[PDB]
């Protein structure tokens, strides 16, 4: 009963910290391709930025506009917020460590990705306006019609495993992974990755639409916190599907050669050694993985709805349909399936 | 009626000196205050102007 | 008591102590114009209803039916070893029932919106 | 007179660039496609020997 | 600008009084009938009649306008009036300048005979 | 942390807005102080008035710093937005936002130097020093 | 009956360039019917230059357009020259070729930055604010203030250059050049930014002269027009350029001309960096343009002229001018009424942006919601401009 | 229709420069019998039309000059 | 020859004449070529390595009140009434930066002193009305108004902005050192 609740302690606290640092990190290297510093003004090397904006935006005051219902102005930001961290529990950092071990983990990932839709398009009726209504329409559209080329890629890479267990999926991954045979799918993953988030390369509503600043335009305090957490958890999540399904998950090397020179016998620093490669591998793919997001933000403009729309459902599935056809016929033409 | 970018500048030259342009549509001020009573760039009005702004 | 239901239980009570720092910790103090939606510093009317094109009801009508087969295409994915040879071609045939559906809603078109800007198409006949 | 003043160097200066300097970089796009489909097709290799051991590892169990 | 905007009105100059009484009686018809949409429009505090007498007002400013070609001035800019009031381009700032003096009493001490317009020498 | 994190809402309308482009350049930059352009008044701590203020804007830029929640600073960028400026006698201009804005900074300066625009934030920063929220209550 | 719902993109909107209120009647996300107000801005520069002298007129005229000071100046200078039948010197005609042109780089950086970030590119905002920023340290040089300098005067020239720029200006036109090529590689071969600018804001040739269009947004339509190789002036016949001139109306011609027109700029620097004379720098006499303070604190004469050309002013004989020049906006002109005192009678400006935001509804209907935007970028709207 | 007619009247009542608000029979002029002015007349078609929430044109409400013609209008819904 | 009226040498240049757009078949590129860039993103894929080799370069950024940017000394800041040697105020009341003056910040008010010497008895300058133009300074035959290049004055009251003539002669006084670094660079070039 004291271990359970020390260990969903520190993986608490490791999350909600690096999910705070993210955004630091963002404006730096930002800055750094737009050839300027980031902050540094506010710790010794700009450290504890958030942690500044942070502690302000909790000062800030709640307005709630007179159209508007209360309760659902605040409410949509706690379910976000929930949503964007529950998905948290079932990564695994190393084999069978997740915060439950589920014999189904993959449908959970994506039954909790599919709860994400609803704090964006019921963010819009609080507040009713004409012009706010029909933004959150155009952004509920995107966001459902990305989230599905995101479950289809998945039941393509399920198709190798055939269990919905993820540290199966990372286990079956020592031998190959599964972005160097499926390498468009890759390309294709993290294009519907940077779609799901809504991030400013197929933005429209933050910037482009009637409101200002997105659909959550008229907000102060904890509802602009809870949002901004949950941005770039959502970031960091849709990092971790990529780094578990289609990049390694903790796997880098062989690493049995390394521990038959240095150890012995199993003892605690030998799990613990175990545990930081491992970790380590993985970490190394998420951050990776954040700053090609953070990469591909600085290059580029944004779409027309109409460019967007086009761009998923004429181009990209159709070619999805054509890869749901020829990967089970490979597996199929070789004498090769996989078993439960 | 003949040229299609003539009409601002018509609807300009109202507003400053109240001359007017039969065989206009959308006539009216531009570039002045909506409730601004006075043509401005015209001899009988003062620099300044009549009226100012406070919030009271 | 596993590690699992701490977490589910333990989120919201993050969240509700996020928001009841704010609700304690801030001032409060409203007007009326303080209160009011934004939009660019202008007030307006509000029009009761607007009109919308069909293709922005018709991306999620059209989404639920494509959602359905790729939840449909779960139960084989789990089983796809045991229905060798067999179970292939049925979903071979499955999806191939669907994929002619799909093309054609891909020749109507019906997701794309038109432009109404036409360059004046009909040329200068005189007299 | 006029002394004091900055004037030209009396050679003139260099030219500078003021073309466009695009080169065309990369390899040519079948040696792309010839790449990729060698990178997907060793993996696929790789990915189908895994699974028959595996089903061969499930037949021992 | 092909198109023009909602309630505009090409201006046209008419050369009979009685055109020009004809289209300032339809335009009192078109201030009347949009009074309730300016009181909830512009949010005030007072009644729609107050708006209501306020146009018959400053129409009964204008009655005794001999010149057609200034009846015709004075017709112009009251619909430019008008067509700035309805479309809700004027403000409520702006929309008030029309009731200065129904807002607030501006003070004691009104001077109106000569003696309390002497002693602060008309202010 | 009122400080460290300093959110305006980019008002500046007109010559002292590219000065304030100026301040978001990478020569001087003001990522580095932790200042960004919140574009919404429901979101900056603070407005700046870059540029004149005309009749026809005087009650939008009022209503813009109506919105912005409790804790409210506004500095006024340029000398056509303190004291009317180059346009003091005209007939559509406000004589600077004093009348409309109660304002804290006056930063001086026809275009007002970005050197003297992030003089005029730090000079803010330091009236967010001894602001004294929390010895206030106590009554001091 | 196609009922349309109404927005504005009002003052406080990040892609509205600050003071634009557009009101938009859409019906779904097509625009039938635009409207831009104006004059949030409007201050009456026009009826106080008529209360002030020619000197004392000069500072507001680079505050309308304050994008780019220099070409302004120019447009008033020019036509007060006009006036006053006076001639200029061949270094002050050099000089005004020359400071018209890194303000004419200025005027392009800024406003094709701009335009890629409203639609959405953010480092190419930086690194043109970049280049902006080495520019404006040679304005600091030049006049005293950065970013407005009452230099370029109807006599000539304010004074003369410091004693080692013209080192200077080739040091950075040397890496500016490649400068150019790096802001020009993640935008015109961007499928992105193609796809977002191809077809949008058509203007058929016809339709561009009817409108008033000029500069860049008449020669994004097919049409050879520019006035420094029509009708040249300031010593810009002397100097050799080409000129880029699109073919489809779009708005990917009006940015490809663009791009060009910072090469062209570039040669005009190089070519007058090595050709630039000797010689006075304001005009030749003391009637018009003030003496040197060696020279008016010996000569009586001379302190007559200044204690004179400050008090009351210099006259101008009467008559009536348009002199029009091209801005980087494009054709900007002004219309001066000389008293033959010592105050204009009248003075008008002739805004290019106002023309080019008046012919707005002319080319964004039809459009969708996200392509009134980009719209926005092409004709350049700086506001200072279209109300004064 | 018997009742609507009252309705009318007890608009038409409901206004000033009408010393005899018992003046008002059917056949009532505006100008002639009840001394009404130029401005009153479309002041009170538009005050009637308002009672009933339909809307009338310009042909129609530039004709109406007895509550003759306004009853023999009603009709219109 | 003669030409029509309608008419100048301006004809079309030759060559004014577009060649018709070429059609798919008439293209020196494959199917597959084209298509291996339209899949594979290259161009995308060419700026995305820009702004790679921009991450590894050397930033612009400046530290404000450690390091100051650029200073002509013909820059302009804020305002100073200097003295002679041997402390005499130099303003003899000439009226000349306030005839001058385009938005009419000066205000003077001159008295003819004790000794019979002509002195300001009041001068002031607006600051909320000045523009910086630099006419005043260009104007004083005595050089006795300057602007210093100080911009990092600004207050926090509009009364504080206001400056009399103790103000200015304090500024005077106080940057003396330093306009004699701006007047020995910019005085022949006045
Ligand atoms: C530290 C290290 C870790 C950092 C933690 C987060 C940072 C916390 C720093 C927070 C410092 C306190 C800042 C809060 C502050 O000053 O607003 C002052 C409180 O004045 C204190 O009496 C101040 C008493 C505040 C009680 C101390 C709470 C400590 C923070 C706990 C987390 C506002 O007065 P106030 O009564 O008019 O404000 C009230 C009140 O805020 C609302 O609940 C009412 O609804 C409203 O009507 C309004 O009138
Ligand atoms: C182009 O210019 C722009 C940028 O670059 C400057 C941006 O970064 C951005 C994005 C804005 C930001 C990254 C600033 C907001 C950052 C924050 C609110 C940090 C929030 C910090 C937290 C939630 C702390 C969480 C930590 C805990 C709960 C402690 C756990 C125990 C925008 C919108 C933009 O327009
Ligand atoms: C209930 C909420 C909606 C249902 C969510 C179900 C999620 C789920 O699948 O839980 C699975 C997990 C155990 O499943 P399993 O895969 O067999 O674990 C193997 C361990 N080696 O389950 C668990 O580990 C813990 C179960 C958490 C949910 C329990 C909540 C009970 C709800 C009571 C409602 C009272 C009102
Ligand atoms: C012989 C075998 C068969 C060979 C073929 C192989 C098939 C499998 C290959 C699949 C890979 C697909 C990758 C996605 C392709 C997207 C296609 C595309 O570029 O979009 C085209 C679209 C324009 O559409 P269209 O109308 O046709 O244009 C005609 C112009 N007249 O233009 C657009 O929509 C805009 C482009 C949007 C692209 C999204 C960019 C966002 C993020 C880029 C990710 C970069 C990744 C970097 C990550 C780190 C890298 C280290
Ligand atoms: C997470 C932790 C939970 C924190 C919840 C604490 C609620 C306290 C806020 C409150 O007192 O009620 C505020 C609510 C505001 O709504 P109202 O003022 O009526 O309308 C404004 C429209 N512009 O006023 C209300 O109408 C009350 C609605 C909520 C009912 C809770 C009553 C709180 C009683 C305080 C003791
Ligand atoms: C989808 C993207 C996939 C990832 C990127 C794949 C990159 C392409 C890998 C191709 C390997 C390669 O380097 O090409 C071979 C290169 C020139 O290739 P080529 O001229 O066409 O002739 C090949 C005949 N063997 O040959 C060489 O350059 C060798 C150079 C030797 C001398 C170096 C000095
Ligand atoms: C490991 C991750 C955290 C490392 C960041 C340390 C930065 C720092 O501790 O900053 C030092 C801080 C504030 O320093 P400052 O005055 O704002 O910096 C001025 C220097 N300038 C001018 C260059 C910017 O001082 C403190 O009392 C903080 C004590 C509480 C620390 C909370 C740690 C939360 C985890
Ligand atoms: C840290 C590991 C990063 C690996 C790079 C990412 C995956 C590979 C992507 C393929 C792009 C490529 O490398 O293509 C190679 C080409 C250069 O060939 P060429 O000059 O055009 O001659 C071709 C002439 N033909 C056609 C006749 C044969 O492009 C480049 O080098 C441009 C710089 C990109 C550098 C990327 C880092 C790799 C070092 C390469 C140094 C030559
Ligand atoms: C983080 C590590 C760094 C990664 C940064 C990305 C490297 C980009 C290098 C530029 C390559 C380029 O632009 O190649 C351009 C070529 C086109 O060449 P062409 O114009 O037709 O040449 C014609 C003239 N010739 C033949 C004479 C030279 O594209 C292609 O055919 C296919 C594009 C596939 C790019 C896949 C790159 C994979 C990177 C992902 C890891
Ligand atoms: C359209 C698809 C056409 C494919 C044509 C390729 C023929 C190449 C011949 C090599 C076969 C071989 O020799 O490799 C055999 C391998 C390894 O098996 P093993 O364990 O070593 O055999 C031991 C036998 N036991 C188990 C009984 C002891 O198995 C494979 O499955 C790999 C096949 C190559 C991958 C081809 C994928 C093509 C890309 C498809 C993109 C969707
Ligand atoms: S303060 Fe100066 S630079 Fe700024 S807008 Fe006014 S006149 Fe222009
Ligand atoms: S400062 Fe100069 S111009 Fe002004 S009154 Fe004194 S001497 Fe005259
Ligand atoms: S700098 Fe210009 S505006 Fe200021 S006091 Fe001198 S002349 Fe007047």
């Amino acid at each position: 009963m004291i271990i359970n609740i020390v260990e969903i302690l520190i993986f608490l606290v490791c999350v909600l910290f690096s999910v705070a640092y993210l955004t630091v990190a963002e404006r730096k290297t930002l800055a750094y391709m737009q050839r300027r510093l980031g902050p540094n003004f506010v710790g010794y090397y700009g450290l504890l930025q958030a942690f500044a904006d942070a502690v302000k935006l909790l000062l800030k005051e709640i307005v709630l506009p007179k159209e508007s219902n209360y309760i659902i102005l605040v409410i949509s930001p706690l379910i976000t917020l929930i949503t964007a961290l529950i998905g948290w529990v079932v990564i695994p950092l190393g084999p069978g460590i997740t915060l439950g071990e589920l014999n189904l983990g993959i449908l959970f990932s994506l039954a909790i990705g599919s709860l994400g839709v609803f704090g964006s398009l019921l963010s819009g009726w609080s507040s009713n306006s004409k012009y706010s209504l029909l933004g959150s329409i155009r952004s509920t559209a995107q966001l459902i019609s990305y989230e599905l080329i995101l479950t289809s890629i998945f039941i393509i890479i399920i198709m190798f495993v055939s269990s919905l267990n993820i540290t199966t999926i990372i286990e079956t991954q020592r031998v190959v992974w599964y972005c160097i045979p499926l390498l468009p799918l890759l390309l294709i993953f993290f294009i519907a990755s940077v779609a799901e988030t809504a991030r400013p390369p197929f933005d429209l509503t933050e910037s482009e639409s009637e409101l200002v600043a997105g659909y959550f335009t008229e907000y102060s305090g904890s509802p602009f916190v809870f949002f901004f957490l949950a941005e770039y958890s959502n970031i960091i999540l849709i990092s971790a599907f990529n780094g578990y399904l289609l990049l390694g998950g903790y796997l880098s090397f062989n690493y049995s050669y390394l521990f038959n020179i240095l150890f012995n016998d199993y003892s605690y620093v030998s799990f613990l050694f175990e545990g930081l490669i491992n970790s380590s591998a993985y970490a190394i793919k998420l951050v990776f993985l954040m700053f090609s997001f953070i990469w591909v933000r600085a290059a580029f403009p944004r779409f027309t709805y109409d460019n967007l729309i086009n761009f998923c459902w004429i181009i990209l599935l159709p070619l999805l349909f054509g890869i749901f056809l020829i990967i089970p016929s490979t597996l199929y033409i070789f004498d090769s399936f996989p078993t439960l | 009626c003949l040229y299609e970018g003539a009409n601002w500048f018509e609807r300009e030259a109202y507003d400053m000196y109240g001359v007017f342009f039969e065989g206009h549509p959308d006539l009216r001020r531009i570039m002045t205050d909506y409730g601004f009573e006075g043509h401005p760039l015209r001899k009988d009005f003062p620099l300044t102007g009549y009226t100012e702004v406070r919030w009271d | 008591m596993n590690t699992f239901i701490i977490f589910i239980i333990l989120i919201p009570i993050v969240g509700f102590a996020l928001l009841a720092v704010n609700i304690l910790l801030a001032v409060y103090k409203p007007y009326n114009e303080k209160l009011g939606a934004f939009e660019c510093g202008l007030t307006s009317f509000n029009q009761t209803r607007l009109a919308f094109n069909a293709a922005f009801i018709l991306v999620a009508i059209l989404f639920l039916p494509f959602d359905l087969e790729i939840s449909t295409l779960l139960p084989y994915v789990m089983s796809i070893y045991l229905v060798s040879n067999y179970g292939f071609t049925i979903v071979l045939l499955f999806l191939l029932i669907l994929i002619i559906g799909f093309v054609y809603e891909i020749n109507t078109n019906a997701l794309k919106i038109n432009k109404h800007n036409k360059p004046n198409t009909d040329s200068l006949i005189y007299k | 007179p006029s002394v004091g003043q900055d004037l030209p160097p009396v050679g003139g200066y260099e030219p500078v660039q003021w073309r466009r300097n695009l080169p065309a970089r990369g390899f040519r796009p079948l040696v792309y496609l010839a790449a990729l489909c060698g990178i997907c097709g060793y993996g696929f290799y790789r990915a189908l020997g895994g699974i028959q051991e595996r089903r061969e590892l499930k037949r021992e169990k | 600008a092909i198109i023009a905007t909602a309630f505009a009105e090409t201006v046209k100059f008419s050369g009979s009084k009685q055109e020009l009484q004809k289209r300032t009686l339809a335009l009192y018809r078109q201030f009347l009938r949009g009074a309730p949409t300016f009181a909830d429009l512009y949010e005030v505090q007072f009644s729609i009649p107050t708006i209501r007498t306020k146009i018959r007002q400053e129409f009964e400013r204008h009655r005794f306008v001999d010149d057609l070609s200034i009846q015709n001035v004075l017709y112009a800019k009251g619909h430019m009036e008008y067509q700035e009031c309805i479309n809700f381009w004027k403000q409520q700032a702006q929309f008030l300048k029309y009731f200065p003096e129904e807002d607030d009493i501006q003070g004691r001490h009104q001077p109106s005979n000569f003696v309390d317009k002497f002693l602060k020498n008309r202010a | 942390a009122r400080q460290g994190s300093f959110w305006p809402v980019t008002f500046g309308l007109a010559c002292c807005a590219v000065e304030m482009m100026h301040v978001s350049a990478p020569r001087y930059d003001q990522d580095r102080l932790g200042i960004i352009f919140r574009a919404s008044p429901r979101q900056s701590d603070i407005m700046i008035v870059a540029g004149t203020l005309t009749n026809k804007m005087a009650p939008v830029l009022r209503q813009v710093y109506d919105q912005m929640p409790e804790p409210r600073w506004v500095i006024s960028m340029g000398s056509c937005a303190n004291g009317g400026g180059y346009y003091h006698f005209s007939y559509s201009v406000v004589r600077g936002c004093d009348r409309i804005v109660p304002v804290d900074v006056y930063v001086p300066g026809c275009p007002p130097t970005s050197e003297a625009l992030m003089y005029g934030v730090f000079q803010l920063q330091r009236k967010m020093r001894n602001t004294k929220i929390t010895r206030m209550w106590y009554r001091k | 009956r196609i009922r349309a719902f109404t927005i504005n993109f009002g003052p406080q909107h990040p892609a509205a360039h600050g003071v634009l209120r557009l009101i938009l009647e859409l019906s779904g996300e097509e625009i039938i019917r635009s409207d831009p107000h104006v004059g949030l801005l409007h201050r009456g520069t026009e009826k106080l230059i008529e209360y002030k002298t020619y000197m004392q007129a000069l500072p507001y005229f680079d505050r309308l357009d304050y994008v780019s000071m220099m070409t302004n100046e120019q447009v008033f200078s020019l036509a007060v020259e006009k006036l006053l039948n006076v001639e200029v010197p061949l270094r002050g005609k050099y000089i005004r070729t020359m400071f018209g042109e890194i303000t004419r780089v200025l005027n392009h950086l800024m406003s094709v930055c701009s335009h890629a970030m409203d639609v959405g590119a953010l480092t190419p905002f930086l690194w043109g604010f970049e280049e902006r920023e080495k520019l404006m340290e040679f304005y600091e040089r030049v006049s005293g203030a950065r970013l407005h300098a009452a230099y370029v005067r109807p006599g000539g020239v304010s004074q003369d250059l410091p004693a080692g720029l013209l080192d200077d200006i080739y040091m950075w036109a040397t890496q500016f050049g490649d400068r150019l090529d790096e802001i020009e590689e993640l935008l015109t071969d961007n499928r992105i930014w193609k796809l977002r600018t191809v077809n949008i804001g058509t203007v058929t040739a016809q339709d561009a002269l009817n409108l008033g269009l000029s500069g860049p947004m008449l020669r994004g339509s097919g049409i050879p027009f520019d006035i420094r190789k029509n009708a040249p002036y300031d010593a810009y016949d002397k100097v050799d350029f080409d000129v880029p001139v699109g073919m489809n109306g779009d708005c990917y011609d009006r940015y490809l001309i663009r791009m060009a027109e910072f090469r062209q700029s570039l040669r005009i620097i190089e070519q007058c960096c090595n050709d630039m004379p000797a010689g006075a720098v304001k005009v030749e006499d003391f009637k018009i343009n003030s003496p040197p303070r060696n020279l008016m604190k010996e000569d009586m004469e001379a302190l007559i002229h200044h204690f004179l050309l400050y008090t009351k002013g210099y006259s101008v004989p009467p008559g009536e001018t348009y002199t029009a020049i091209e801005a980087p906006k494009g054709e900007m002109g002004v219309y001066v009424v000389s008293d033959g005192s010592e105050r204009p009678y009248k003075c008008k400006i002739r805004a290019p942006g106002f023309a080019h935001l008046g012919a707005f509804d002319h080319i964004a209907r039809g459009h969708f919601l996200p392509d009134a935007v980009a719209i926005i970028g092409t004709m350049d709207l700086v506001f200072g401009e279209v109300d004064r | 229709r018997p009742d609507a007619e009252k309705r009318i009247a007890a608009v038409l009542e409901s206004f000033d420069k009408i010393s005899n608000p018992a003046a008002i029979t059917p056949t009532a002029s505006f100008a002639k019998d009840l001394n009404l002015d130029s401005l009153d007349t479309v002041e009170v078609v538009v005050a009637i039309e308002e009672e009933f929430g339909i809307e009338i044109p310009d042909k129609e409400a530039d004709e109406i000059k007895s509550v003759n013609q306004a009853v023999e209008y009603i009709l219109a819904q | 020859n003669i030409y029509a009226g309608g008419s100048a040498a301006a004809a079309p240049p030759a060559g004014f004449r577009i060649h018709r757009p070429a059609t798919w078949e008439e293209s020196e590129e494959g199917a597959l070529s084209k298509a291996t860039k339209y899949f594979l993103l290259a161009e995308m894929f060419r700026g995305l390595y820009v702004v790679l080799e921009q991450f590894f370069r050397a930033p612009y950024t400046i530290y404000y009140p450690f390091e100051k940017g650029p200073v002509s000394p013909r820059f302009r800041g804020e305002h100073a009434l200097r003295r002679y040697p041997s402390g005499e105020e130099r303003c003899i009341a000439c009226k000349l930066c306030e005839a001058i003056c385009p938005a009419l910040a000066i205000t003077i008010d001159a008295e003819e002193r004790i000794d019979g010497s002509r002195r300001t008895t009041k001068y002031d300058i607006d600051m909320t009305k000045c523009i910086y133009c630099g006419y005043c300074q260009e104007s004083c035959p005595v050089d006795a108004i300057v602007e210093t290049p100080n911009v990092e004055y600004a207050t926090e009251t509009r009364e504080e902005l206001l400056y009399n003539k103790e103000k200015l002669l304090a500024n005077g006084d106080k940057w003396e050192l330093e306009l004699q670094y701006a007047l020995d660079a910019d005085a022949p070039y006045r």
